[PDB]
């Protein structure tokens, strides 16, 4: 395997995550990448400390993190992104397009990032479901600009399995693209294709039911998005 | 001239004024600003000047 990927469901377990950390070890022995997909289940969501002391330590063992925008935020602070989502300036707004009050889609610099870095991350990307795909690495950060359509089929939308397909294409790009970790125009482009995949998987009842295929995310990706950004 | 100059002032209540209202700043110089803080969310043209 050259991507070992886990959950933080295995951290509510002490017998696996004593496995989990030897599986760790045994993987970065023979050069896998190690994928920490969050996650984070019911009891992880009680309090921001207990929560960062249980994972720091797989979180520090991971190249690859993908974590949900609550999560992060959850992780980081709470309150402080609440406040300045419900901002709204007194007389008049900084520029126009805070006066048109569109969804808020703010991208965290790496220095709000920065207790949650470490030496061996080579990739962290944040998902807003799939309209947007904060993604950071040691060099550069951005933002992927994404959609979503479930009112298209309001009969069998599903978002299960969303995110799922998410990772999944992340890591199906990461696995034939090694240039995504260098070159961010390459790494947006593969993103749009995890992207696509995730918003196909809204469309149909059941996650396992609704996986998309390659020819479908591809076909999505090149409707959704115009020529020059495929 | 040099009969206008400051030491030949008759003050003596304004200096008194002077010394109250210096002392009265000091005294409540950070409360206002932290009122100002609490009920004005943002700056205006008439509103404290305030942080940096």
């Amino acid at each position: 395997a050259r991507i070992f990927h886990f959950n933080s469901e295995v951290l509510t377990s002490p017998t696996m995550e004593s496995t989990l950390f030897k599986a760790i070890q045994w993987s970065k022995k023979f050069g896998g990448l190690i994928f920490f997909d969050l996650n984070l289940p019911l009891p992880l969501w009680r309090s921001r400390n207990e929560t960062r002391k249980l994972i720091k330590k797989s979180w520090d063992e991971a190249n690859i993190i993908e974590v949900s925008q609550q999560e992060l935020e959850f992780l980081l602070d709470e309150e402080y992104y609440e406040r300045r989502r419900n901002y709204t300036p007194q007389y008049f707004a900084e520029d126009f397009e805070q006066t048109k009050n569109r969804r808020d889609y703010y991208h965290y610099t790496p220095e709000e990032i920065k207790p949650l870095w470490h030496d061996d991350l080579k990739l962290l990307v944040v998902t807003d479901g799939t309209l947007r795909l904060h993604y950071y690495t040691p060099k550069f950060d951005g933002v992927v600009v994404g959609t979503e359509d479930v009112l298209i089929t309001p009969f069998t939308c599903d978002r299960t399995g969303s995110g799922d397909a998410v990772v999944a294409g992340i890591m199906r790009k990461l696995t034939t693209c090694p240039e995504m970790f260098e070159d961010q125009d390459v790494l947006e482009r593969q993103l749009r294709f995890a992207v696509a995949a995730g918003i196909i998987s809204q469309w149909t009842i059941g996650a396992v039911r609704g996986f998309p295929t390659e020819s479908a995310t591809q076909n999505l990706k090149e409707q959704v998005y115009v020529p020059s950004m495929w | 001239g040099e009969d206008a100059t400051v030491d030949k002032m008759c003050l003596e209540r304004f200096k008194v004024f002077l010394k109250q209202y210096n002392e009265w700043v000091e005294a409540n110089k950070d409360r206002l600003e932290e009122d100002s803080y609490k009920y004005d969310q943002d700056f205006y043209p008439g509103r404290r000047i305030r942080g940096k």
